């Protein structure tokens, strides 16, 4: 996996 | 929203999983003629990635067709060529199939392909 | 093949064109209904991003169906967030909603979803 | 774009 876009 | 997080393997896992409901044959609905050469697809993957197939599905009377016959001039290994990279992002390309595979691709309007083909071609010569 | 190149961009190109699809309700084939709301989608989307869709679609009866009613217990709106992330990889995950999305995604089997669900309340206590 | 895979 998860990330800030 | 502003505040999402995302899962950067969504759209390739999803894809994945397109294509093993395709090669178990679930859920598909449209079958693809090109020639002597019969292919089963989702219709809703096929106007994702082809300008042609857009075309045909959003047609009021073309949408429900369940066959859908290409025309003859198509090469039926460069529309498999074409319709697996639909459905995995590879590409196929080999010296034996690159004119086959750009003018498939010419037709069922997927410019990013075509691009590749134009520039593996200029390479050569 | 092992030959192939690969356009890494395809796949995300394929979900955004999915997601406009669903937006402009093309080809959408089946209304999920959770209490008083109903979502249109694409059976081939649900199946490819959750497990009880996966089981639902590949049943020989429910296959067919165009309408399916989830569990009063499962929340809207904790249900519009994860069809969201199924048609875009972006999950809109805050404090107000986490709790409803995390039991939205463990009734859908959705496990990744699940697991930062858990890591952010943990965060938190 | 597009890679060697
Ligand atoms: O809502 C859409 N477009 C905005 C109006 C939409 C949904 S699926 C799709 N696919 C295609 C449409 C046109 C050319 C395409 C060329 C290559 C690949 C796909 C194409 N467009
Ligand atoms: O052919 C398949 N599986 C191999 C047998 C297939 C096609 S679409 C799909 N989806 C899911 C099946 C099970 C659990 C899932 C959990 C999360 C997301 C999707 C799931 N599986
Ligand atoms: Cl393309
Ligand atoms: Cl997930």
């Amino acid at each position: 996996a998860w990330v800030i876009p | 929203a502003d505040s999402c997080i995302q899962f950067t393997r969504h759209a390739s896992d999803v894809l994945l999983n397109l294509n093993r409901l395709r090669s178990r044959d679930i859920l598909t609905d449209v079958v693809i003629v090109v020639s002597r050469e019969q292919f089963r697809a989702h219709k809703t993957v096929l106007m994702a990635c082809s300008g042609l197939f857009y075309s045909i599905f959003t047609d009021q009377l073309k949408c429900n067709l369940s066959v859908i016959n290409l025309d003859p001039e198509i090469n039926p290994e460069g529309f498999c060529i074409l319709l697996d990279f639909m459905y995995t992002s590879r590409l196929n390309l080999r010296e034996g199939n690159i004119m086959a595979v750009m003018a498939t691709a010419m037709y069922l309007q997927m410019e990013h392909v075509v691009d590749t083909c134009r520039k593996f071609i200029k390479a050569s010569e």
